[PDB]
RNA sequence: CCGAGCGCGGGAACAACCGAGACCGCCAGCUAAGGCCCCCAAGUCUGGGCUAAGUGGUAAAGGAUGUGGCGCCGCGAAGACAGCCAGGCUGGUCGAGUGGCGCCGCGCCGAAAAUGA
RNA sequence: GGGGAGGUUUGGCACCUCGAUGUCGGCUCGUCGCAUCCUGGGGCUGAAGAAGGUCCCAAGGGUUGGGCUGUUCGCCCAUUAA
RNA sequence: CGGAAGGGAUAACCGCUGAAAGCAUCUAAGCGGGAAGCCCGCCCCAAGAUGAGGCCUCCCACGGCGUCAAGCCGGUAAGGAC
C-alpha cells in the first residue's frame, strides 16, 4: 500500500503523445519515516511521514525528542499511512510510476457560511412571477403534525467546504525524481500549497 | 426504625456461562447484581455484587433464535432502524447478547445505570486477574 | 461390512478401507453396536422423530461402508455438435456452446475421468460428495428440453 | 357504573371492564381482583398431558402424509401394501402389517401500507 | 355464487377543534409504503431463437422534455431502460 | 474522477446425500448454488464511545495550615493564553 505526503504545486496541461492533457503537480518531498506502528507495539501496520524542514527553535516542544527518537531533521508536518511498511528510511516519487493510479486526500476550499443553493446545488425559486422574498430559498421543510419535526440530515445552508476530501484513480503521469515532482490527472482537492497524500487506488 | 445500613466493600464474584441459557442466566446476574440476594439490602443506596463473567460465545438459547432472534438499533436519521439478527451478533462482538440481556433486566434509572457497570462480560475465559473470584454456577 | 474398519466414537464413526478412511457426523441419541465383523444401530424409542434419525444413520453409516469399499462413480453424457470435453491433468476443460472454454476445478477426494469425448465419469469416496460434482456439471449445461444438447446423467431424454 | 367515586388495587398507560364504596393516624395483621423468572412484592413450587408455530404475542372462506389421542370399514402368515424378475390381475422373492374414512386437543398456510421497531 | 385484506375513492356517524385546525392546483423541498413501471434474480408457458404472456423474489437506485386546460386527471407531440 | 471489483450470509428458485414411510422427497440431522437487495469492502464524521480507548515523546516531590482522610494559598516546570 503505497504512500506520500506531498503539496499541491499548481496544474497545467502537457501534450501525452499527441493529445492534450490537463494535469496537476503535486510535490511530494523526501518524507523521512518517523516511527513504524506494528500490531504489536500499537494495534495496526503503518508509517508516520514527516515532511517540510523546519526551524529547531520553533520545535521546541518533546516531539524534539520524538524526532530524536528516530534521528531525523525536525519536519513540519507528519502524518500516517496504513498497511504500509516500506525499507531505508525515506519514501520517495519513485514508490509511483507513470500509469499507476493513485488516490489523493486533500482539504477542500473553505466556502464558510454556504447557501442552500450554493451548498446543495437546490433549485431555489422563481425569479418573476413569486414573492421576492424566496429568491435563493428551501422553500419547505418538513410536513404537518406528522412527523412534526425535522429529519436529521435535512440539507439546509450552512458552513461548507474546507474538510477531508478524497479524489481516486486519478492516473500518474510523467514523474519527475529529478526534482521530486508528481504529475497527476489534474483535479485534485484543496489551494496551491495544500498539503495532501497519495495513496495506491482501488481497481482491483 | 428499619436497619440503616453503612459502607460495604465491594463483594466481586466470577461465573461461567458455558451451556447457560441466556436468560436464566440474565435473571441469576440481574438478582446478584444489584443487592437483592444479600439481607441487608436497600433499593436506595445500591451495594450489588460486582458480576464477572467468562464464556460468554458458549451461551445456549432455544428453538430458532439464533436465526429467530432479531436486534434494533435505531439512529436518529430517516431509515435508521438498522437490525441485527443473533448469529450476527456472536460473529462480531458476542460479549453484546449477554450484555443486552443484563441492561434490560436492571431497572431504569441513574442507579440502574450504575449496575451496568459492576456487571464484568467477556468470552475467553480470562478476565483481568484482580483479586476477587469467588466463582459459582 | 467385510474388510472394513469401522471404529466408534463418542459422535462420530471412523470408517477404514481399502480407499481409505472417512469420518460419518453419527447422531447423538443413537447407539452404534458393532456386532461381530458387522454393525447394527437401534433407537432410544419408537416416535417420529427418532424413526427419522435411525433409517438416516442406517443408510448413512452404509454409505461409509460402500465408501471405503467400491468407491462411488457417475457417468455423463454429452450431447450436441460442438459439445464435446478434453481431460486436462487434473482438471477438465469442455467446451459446451460457451465462447469461454469451461474449466472444472477436481475438489479433493474426487477424480472424474473421460473415457470419450462424449463420456464422464466421477470418481469418488463420498456420495455427497460424487452427487454433488455430477449435478455440478449438469448445471454448466442443462439439457435443452427443445432437443439435444447439454450434459446428462444417464436418464431419459427430455425429449 | 361514570356522572358526582379522573379518590385506592388490577388491567402497560385509560370516566364508566375486574376488585372495592376513601372520618383521621400507625415503619401492625388477613385478604380481594390480579399475580408469584428480572425490571416488580410474592413459587425458576409439585404432579399429569399437549404445543415447535414465538403458536402463545390476539383475522375468514377454504387448503395440507403437521403432531398427539379415540372409533370404524377393505386386504393380510392360505404370504398382504412397496420395490425388484416375467406375462398381461397372476406367479416368484422377501417377510410383518398395510391402505381408505370419520371425530377430539394443540398447531401450519391463507396473511400486503405508509416516521423505528 | 362465496371469504377477506387495505383505508387512496364516494359516503355514514357528529367524537376534539367555531374566544379560528386557511381551502383546489402549481413551485420548492422531500421522505416513507410495495400492492414493482424500469434495471437484478427466478418458476410455468399454447417458451425454437429474438420478442412476449402470467406468477414468484426484490426498493438499491432510477422513473424525460413539450402542446391544451386554473386544473388534479386526461388527451396529444417527440423520446425512454422505464 | 465515482457508481465498482471482491469476500461473506440469504430471497424466490435450482440441487446433493437422506429417513420418517423397504420406493419416492431439497429436509426432518447434514451440505452446495443462487439477487441491482442484507453484512462487509470504498468515501466522510467520529472517544461526551462518561463504556471518555492506544502509541511516541517532554516536564515531575512539599515551600506554609487540616493530627489519619478529602482539601486550601502562592512561585514554578513541560507547555498554553493574551
Ligand atoms: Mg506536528
Ligand atoms: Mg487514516
Ligand atoms: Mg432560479
Ligand atoms: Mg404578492
Ligand atoms: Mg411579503
Ligand atoms: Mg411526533
Ligand atoms: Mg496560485
Ligand atoms: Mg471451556
Ligand atoms: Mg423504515
Ligand atoms: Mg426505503
Ligand atoms: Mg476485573
Ligand atoms: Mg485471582
Ligand atoms: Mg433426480
Ligand atoms: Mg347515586
Ligand atoms: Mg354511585
Ligand atoms: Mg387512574
Ligand atoms: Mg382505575
Ligand atoms: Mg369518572
Ligand atoms: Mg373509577
Ligand atoms: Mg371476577
Ligand atoms: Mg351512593
Ligand atoms: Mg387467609
Ligand atoms: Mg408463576
Ligand atoms: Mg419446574
Ligand atoms: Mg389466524
Ligand atoms: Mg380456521
Ligand atoms: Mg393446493
Ligand atoms: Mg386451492
Ligand atoms: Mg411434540
Ligand atoms: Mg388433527
Ligand atoms: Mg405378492
Ligand atoms: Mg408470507
Ligand atoms: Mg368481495
Ligand atoms: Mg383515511
Ligand atoms: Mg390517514
Ligand atoms: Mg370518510
Ligand atoms: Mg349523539
Ligand atoms: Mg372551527
Ligand atoms: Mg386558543
Ligand atoms: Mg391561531
Ligand atoms: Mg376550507
Ligand atoms: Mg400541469
Ligand atoms: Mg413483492
Ligand atoms: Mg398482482
Ligand atoms: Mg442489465
Ligand atoms: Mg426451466
Ligand atoms: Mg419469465
Ligand atoms: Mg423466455
Ligand atoms: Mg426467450
Ligand atoms: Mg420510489
Ligand atoms: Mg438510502
Ligand atoms: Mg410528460
Ligand atoms: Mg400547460
Ligand atoms: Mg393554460
Ligand atoms: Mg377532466
Ligand atoms: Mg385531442
Ligand atoms: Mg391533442
Ligand atoms: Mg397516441
Ligand atoms: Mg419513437
Ligand atoms: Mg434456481
Ligand atoms: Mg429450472
Ligand atoms: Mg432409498
Ligand atoms: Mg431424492
Ligand atoms: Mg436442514
Ligand atoms: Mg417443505
Ligand atoms: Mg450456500
Ligand atoms: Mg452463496
Ligand atoms: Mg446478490
Ligand atoms: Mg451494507
Ligand atoms: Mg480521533
Ligand atoms: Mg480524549
Ligand atoms: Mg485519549
Ligand atoms: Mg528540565
Ligand atoms: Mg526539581
Ligand atoms: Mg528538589
Ligand atoms: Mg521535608
Ligand atoms: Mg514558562
Amino acid at each position: 500500500m503505497k504512500g506520500i505526503l506531498g503539496v499541491k504545486v499548481g496544474m497545467t496541461r502537457i501534450f501525452r503523445d499527441d493529445r492534450a492533457v490537463p494535469v496537476t503537480v503535486i510535490l511530494a518531498g523526501p518524507c523521512p519515516v518517523v516511527q513504524r506502528r506494528t500490531p504489536e507495539k500499537d494495534g495496526y501496520t503503518a508509517v508516520q511521514l514527516g515532511f517540510l524542514p523546519q526551524n529547531p527553535k520553533r520545535v521546541n516542544r518533546p516531539l524534539k525528542g520524538h524526532f530524536a527518537k528516530a534521528g531525523v531533521e525536525p519536519v513540519r508536518i507528519l502524518r500516517e499511512i496504513r498497511d504500509f511498511n516500506p525499507e531505508g528510511d525515506t519514501v520517495t516519487v519513485e514508490i509511483f510510476k507513470p500509469g499507476e493510479r493513485v488516490d489523493v486526500t486533500g482539504t477542500s476550499k473553505g466556502r464558510g457560511f454556504a447557501g442552500v443553493m450554493k451548498r446543495w446545488n437546490f433549485a431555489g425559486g422563481p425569479d418573476s412571477h413569486g414573492a421576492h422574498k424566496i429568491h435563493r430559498h428551501p422553500g419547505s421543510i418538513g410536513n404537518r403534525k406528522t412527523p412534526g419535526r425535522v429529519y436529521k440530515g435535512k440539507k439546509m445552508a450552512g458552513h461548507y467546504g474546507a474538510e477531508r476530501v478524497t479524489v481516486m484513480n486519478l492516473e500518474v503521469v510523467d514523474v519527475i525524481p529529478e526534482e521530486n515532482l508528481l504529475l497527476v490527472k489534474g483535479a485534485v482537492p484543496g489551494p496551491n500549497g495544500g498539503l495532501v497524500i497519495v495513496r495506491e487506488t482501488k481497481k482491483a | 426504625k428499619t436497619y440503616v445500613p453503612k459502607q460495604v466493600e465491594p463483594r466481586w464474584v466470577l461465573i461461567d456461562a458455558e451451556g447457560k441459557t441466556l436468560g436464566r442466566l440474565a435473571t441469576k446476574i440481574a438478582t446478584l447484581l444489584r443487592g437483592k440476594h444479600r439481607p441487608d439490602w436497600t433499593p436506595n443506596v445500591a451495594m450489588g455484587d460486582f458480576v464477572v463473567v467468562v464464556n460468554a460465545d458458549k451461551i445456549r438459547v432455544t428453538g430458532k433464535k439464533l436465526e429467530q432472534k432479531i436486534y434494533t438499533r435505531y439512529s436518529g436519521y430517516p431509515g435508521g432502524l438498522k437490525k441485527i439478527p443473533l448469529e450476527k451478533m456472536l460473529a462480531t462482538h458476542p460479549e453484546r447478547v449477554l450484555e443486552h440481556a443484563v441492561k434490560g433486566m436492571l431497572p431504569k434509572g441513574p442507579l440502574g445505570r450504575r449496575l451496568f457497570k459492576r456487571l464484568k462480560v467477556y468470552a475467553g475465559p480470562d478476565h483481568p486477574h484482580q483479586a476477587q473470584r469467588p466463582e459459582k454456577l | 461390512p467385510k474388510g472394513v474398519s469401522v471404529e466408534v466414537a463418542p459422535g462420530r464413526v471412523k470408517v477404514k478401507g481399502p480407499k481409505g478412511e472417512l469420518e460419518v457426523p453419527v447422531s447423538p441419541e443413537m447407539r452404534v453396536v458393532v456386532e461381530e465383523g458387522v454393525v447394527r444401530v437401534e433407537r432410544p424409542s419408537d416416535e417420529r422423530r427418532h424413526k427419522s434419525l435411525h433409517g438416516l444413520t442406517r443408510t448413512l453409516i452404509a454409505n461409509a461402508v460402500k465408501g471405503v469399499s467400491e468407491g462411488y462413480s457417475k457417468e455423463l453424457l454429452i450431447k450436441g455438435i460442438g459439445y464435446r470435453a478434453r481431460l486436462v491433468g487434473r482438471a477438465l476443460e469442455l467446451t459446451v456452446g460457451f465462447s469461454h472454454p469451461v474449466v472444472v476445478e477436481p475438489p479433493e477426494g474426487i477424480t472424474f475421468e473421460v473415457p470419450e469425448p462424449t463420456r464422464v465419469r466421477v470418481s469418488g469416496i463420498d456420495k455427497q460428495k460424487v452427487g454433488q460434482v455430477a449435478a455440478n456439471i449438469r448445471a454448466i449445461r442443462k439439457p435443452s428440453a427443445y432437443h439435444e444438447k447439454g450434459i446428462y446423467y444417464a436418464g431419459e431424454p427430455v425429449r
